């Protein structure tokens, strides 16, 4: 935790004596969250509808 | 609250949830409350398409156990604003010889007076100023409820005499059914004479009515068990 | 032994003699310990008809009971062991010697042989 | 009167070699009928009452009750926005109701400054349990059976483990699926009487 | 302060009563959920109709009597304090006066054998307690100034156990019963006493339903 | 009524126990009718088949998907009737095929009639009865081997107390 | 009366050994009751009360207690910004509620409880502690092992190899 | 007075054979009694008094106590900017406030009641220890891939490979 | 505490009555369980209309007779001791009071020759009793003291062995009766009584089963 | 859970001491609910034929 921008030793390596902990990065990709392709169809009917 | 899901009278699933030991269901009452039962003849009037359930229900209550009780009632009378004497020695006809511990309960006092015990015996009654009708109080010699009803007279002629209240009762007009879903509720009283170990028996006969207006009459009973702490 | 195989209800008991008058004598056998144990076969028997066990050397062992070991109690060349069962007739069966299972003093091995087995036995008292 | 003690025995064949006594065989089966119809979808536990604040779940409110009662008491909600109390009839078996949208009256109380006029949650009353049925389908009967018959001689010192996965677990461990009823087979007799 | 969820009465769920513990000189707050059984029965919540009273089980009877005397606005009071004590054997009398129960508007000058002086704060017209200790039997001694012109009533002598005259609520939103539970400077260790509550309904009509319960209150000392 | 169409001498000698009194006339009659319907419902094929059955049939599709779900005998004339359909066809169905293609139809089923009882009951609850009465569910076996230590998690995920006979697998078969 | 300990050394068949002693029989009967509502959670704990200031947690002030207190008891709010107090009852079996110190009770030994779903599992555990210590780990049907490898490992520890774990999950969510 | 040395020898299955003196086995409890204490994180030694200047970590200022205090003594906090020294009630159990020295109370062991859990697992620790003089390997394997260079694996700790582990981990959050 | 499991009426599995011991003094409870006879009997259980019946089979009659005294309230009695006991031999009269059974409202203080003074407790109305011992034969003097009106009536001399009048409970819903078993401090050793118990189930539509039973009081010293 | 926009400790690392919990991470693809491909065909089917 105490590499944080604005931390002690922020940048720097992590070194650890045994007992190897086990690090996954999560993705968490979050940029299909409205569903683009399937929202912006709607859109246009909605519109196309209206005439414009 | 009590609630019960009455047989469909089907020939089947009779049995739902029952540990047998008798016929009539269980009801158990404490001396001196005054709670309300549900009953649902949903299961039952469903099938039989019509206009549902109707206010003709009939209750009677008839005791399997007495157990007499020791101290007699008594009946008093006197006009408005006139302060009643009476005394509380005679209704306890005993077979042995021992003291009368007269006491009066706070919880069942009179409700339109007060009232002052004696020495021996003694009370008196002094009805509520600008006050007309009836009221009771329940005194306890030497552990026997007994209740002493007073009426207070309008000063013109006379009161007519109460009926002495029952150890259970069902009130004359505190029940409804709502035939949108066949539930019918009622108030189910235990007046604070009734002693505790003792049984009565309360039989319910509920009417529907089909689309036309012929009947059908279902009778059902239970066992309410007069058992002391609840 | 798992404490499953452990499936026997015995009586371990120790015997009493006491001459009788007439001129016999009688052999009373009491209760000590009562507990959960397991026995296991280590040679046939021969039954002849009224339970008593025709063996003839009368120190070769038949049966091998293993129970929880007690420091105190101290089994004797005079012990006996009292099988009882549910629809079977009950066991007498009487001890020739002790075994401290590998020395860790947690079970005690009685090498032990069949009397008689019938329904007319005397129980301890 | 429904599982003979005799019948236990004559199955798991305490028959004349008796282990643990009669005592221990009649909280044995106390326990096989905890078990079983516990697991297939069946309930127990006689009368209970649980009072318990009822919490806004969804927009059209769906209603979790933590004590499922018993197949169709009414059970009465109060409070929370709501002036006048109001009953629910719910569906057997399940716990999960709907909060009728249709409100009946919101007696709320705009302005106060000793209690910020936030709100008195919305709270709910009703029983659970069973006047008495308990009830034993033959065929699942074999499954208590053989638990009683497996818990007769696993008493909780031996090490009794069948894998479940195939590679591993995580570590330098034995696998494992020790639980009882399905390493006695139990649960593959039960699955029959379950939807 | 206490809570109390009662039983429903649905036919559903050692003695019969709760328990209350209680320590000589506390005035504590007892609260009580009817949400069980009043909420089926849907009305208009519960009224405030309550009704208690307190009995005694065990009483250990008082050895030190209790007094009671009268003085006017700004007059000192003597009394004594040995006639309120038969001793049935013949011993000493070791009078002392509480410093945590003294007067309230007052200072009381306890004498060396059983006298003592009650000099009232000025401009002061009421009554005024204070406990005095005879041999650890405690009794309160009670006096009431009077504003000069004639009198004031006689106090009536509070009992060991007691439930204060107005500081109930009921809360028909919650339906939550509270009250207050003081129990006297007097109470002696071990006794045990009973109340008894009596609290009444009402539905969409005007009709009652009644709901009695019980509690044992157990003096203890150290709480 | 599980006592005509198979007798109790039968269990006791195929699964050689009529010198067993360790199980008696009530643990046998309570091992064979719930072994009768253990498999019963599993896949019976339809035990107790002779059985006139209702079903409001749901239609579906253009073809009418009337599915059902036990065909009457062979070709019996099934009546259709009700769900919007007031002429009672009784049309003779597809034998051994319930998913038939044009609502309500009763039926009689169950080629009953003189006790067919072909197979699985023959062979697979007389197997599992043998194996409910002489493998009790207490420990895990293996291959005609009483445990194999493998040093692991055990093997016993089946063997224990299931159906590892081939009773299953005739019932299997039969529903073939 | 939970657990009397003629249903214990019956269980166990551990009676006519003097090296199960009553108390150490006790200290064993003390740790079943204390993992029963631990990894199941029916708080078999006396009454005990907490003074627990709560921190707000979130847009609409998550407040998850630390003590569950009992089921239905209200718990008292007040500081932290609220001039007044407030009460609150909890949710029975979770802590978690919704909107700084806070005051509540905890704590069951009441009309006594644990259906026979637990007791099993209570007594299978102390069946183990009685005759399995820590030393020897052991292998299949409790034999020992000569892997070249390593061991197999996970097998002397309690509650885990035997009983109570999966017989205590029934009452889990 | 926590654990009695004639609980070791019943418990270890040693009362008949001792397998060792007393002496030893007082420095084996020391030694399974000084290796629950750091694990666990409880303190320990009735009470116990840090002071101990507290660090600023986070913009909002997030404040760990390396002692976590028993569980509702207002923590003290003075110097570094701070003008007026000011109370603090931290959380029981965990160490993480928010907003330089500070002193305060620990030793969360006050009393003697360690409830059921570090006793039975120092109990296994000792069995463990009374026959494990370093003499036999005894080395349990690891997670599934054999290192590269090739030994015979890892992990073989008293305290570890025993159920020592799982035994009080019913505490450690 | 007694317990007595009651024979089931089912034809199947020294004397009769069962054996209770007692010590003079104590007052002791003693609990039946009907469950082996009125749970096949399935119905509403057992009902509160018990009876008992006391009857001696050695009794030993007493060599000290008692007596009866009466006094007003708050005016000092006196009585004497020494025709109380008729000796049969010529001996002395060591008069005594044990402290155990003492009065209960007052106070006695024993002349030198059967003289005894109870000063009545100050503003008590009542009856009250006393245990004398003269020679080791134990007799009791009951004093009833009138509240100055008229009179009180005549207390019934409580015998050595008897249940008390109205303490008799059953629970229906376990099948158990309770009552309690007091012995006189005047009971002498090795006396044996006989206790009859008529205990009246009830069938679930309010007929009646009745069941008899009976005890033998053994009234034995030293437990 | 604590970690949503808003709480305590908002993209802060979660630290698990033993015990191994395992994550996987949904898709929920939800770009292809209306079949965007077979869905203009119709579209410029039932257009074509009014003649626009």
């Amino acid at each position: 935790e105490e590499t944080k921008p604005g931390g002690d030793n922020g940048g720097e390596i992590i070194f650890i004596a045994g007992t190897d902990v086990k690090v996954q990065e999560m993705k968490n990709d979050l940029s299909d969250i409205h569903s683009k392709v399937p929202l912006d169809d709607q859109a246009r009917t909605i519109a196309g509808n209206f005439g414009i | 609250m009590y609630f019960f899901s009455v047989d469909p009278r089907n020939g089947a699933s009779k049995s739902g949830d029952v540990c047998g030991s008798c016929c009539c269901e269980s009801i158990s009452a404490r001396p001196g409350e005054v709670n309300g039962v549900m009953v649902s003849y949903a299961a039952w009037s469903a099938p039989l398409r019509g206009h549902g359930l109707t206010n003709k229900t009939t209750f009677e209550i008839d005791g399997v156990s007495v157990t007499p009780p020791k101290v007699s009632n008594a009946f008093g009378r006197t006009k408005v604003g006139v302060v009643f004497e009476g005394t509380l020695s005679d209704l306890f006809p005993n077979p042995e010889g021992e003291q009368v511990e007269y006491e009066i309960s706070e919880l069942n006092g009179p409700s339109n007076g007060v009232v002052e015990l004696g020495a021996n015996g003694a009370f008196t009654y002094t009805p509520g100023a600008l006050f007309t009708g009836v009221d009771r109080f329940w005194f306890s010699i030497n552990g026997n409820i007994g209740e002493y009803v007073i009426s207070v007279d309008p000063t013109t002629s006379e009161l007519p005499q109460p009926p002495f209240t029952t150890p259970v009762y069902v009130p004359a007009a505190r029940r409804s059914v709502d035939p949108r879903t066949h539930v019918l509720k009622f108030v189910l009283g235990v007046s604070p004479a009734a002693i505790p170990g003792d049984v009565y028996r309360l039989t319910v006969r509920q009417v529907a009515i089909d689309c036309d207006g012929n009947e059908f009459v279902h009778i059902s009973c239970y066992d309410i068990s007069i058992g002391s702490c609840g | 032994m798992r404490t499953a195989d452990r499936k026997h209800r015995v009586i371990v008991c120790s015997q009493q003699s006491d001459v009788d008058d007439e001129g016999r004598l009688l052999i009373t056998r009491a209760g000590v310990i009562q507990g959960w144990a397991a026995i296991a076969p280590v040679k046939a028997i021969r039954f002849s008809q009224d339970g008593v066990s025709m063996q003839k050397d009368t120190m070769q062992p038949t049966h091998d009971i293993t129970m929880n070991y007690n420091p105190d109690v101290n089994v004797s060349v005079s012990a006996w062991v009292y099988e009882h069962r549910l629809k079977s007739p009950p066991r007498w069966f009487k001890v020739l010697s002790v075994v401290n299972v590998d020395e860790c003093s947690r079970y005690m091995k009685i090498r032990c042989r069949l009397v008689e087995t019938s329904d007319d036995v005397t129980p301890p008292v | 009167t429904l599982l003979p003690l005799q019948t236990i025995r004559e199955h798991a064949k305490c028959d004349d070699n008796p282990r643990v006594t009669d005592d221990l065989l009649k909280l044995y089966r106390e326990a096989a009928f905890e078990a079983a119809e516990l697991y297939t979808g069946l309930s127990f536990t006689p009368e209970k009452t649980i009072v318990e604040p009822i919490r806004l779940k969804g927009r059209r409110g769906k209603i979790i009750l933590s004590a499922t009662p018993i197949a169709g008491r009414p059970v009465v909600f109060y409070g929370g926005g709501l002036g006048s109390p109001l009953e629910l009839i719910p569906r057997p078996g399940s716990n999960v109701l709907f909060f009728p949208y249709g409100s009946p009256d919101r007696f709320q109380t705009w302005g106060d400054c000793h209690t910020c006029d936030v709100e008195s949650q919305l709270m709910a009353t009703y029983v659970t349990g069973r006047r008495c049925e308990n009830s034993v389908p033959a065929g699942i009967i074999i499954g208590i059976l053989k638990l009683i018959a497996w818990n007769i001689n696993n008493p909780g010192d031996e090490v009794m483990s069948v894998r479940n996965t195939l590679n591993a677990n995580a570590q330098g461990l034995i696998g494992g699926t020790n639980n009882g009823a399905v390493i006695s087979g139990a649960q593959d007799e039960w699955f029959r009487y379950r939807r």
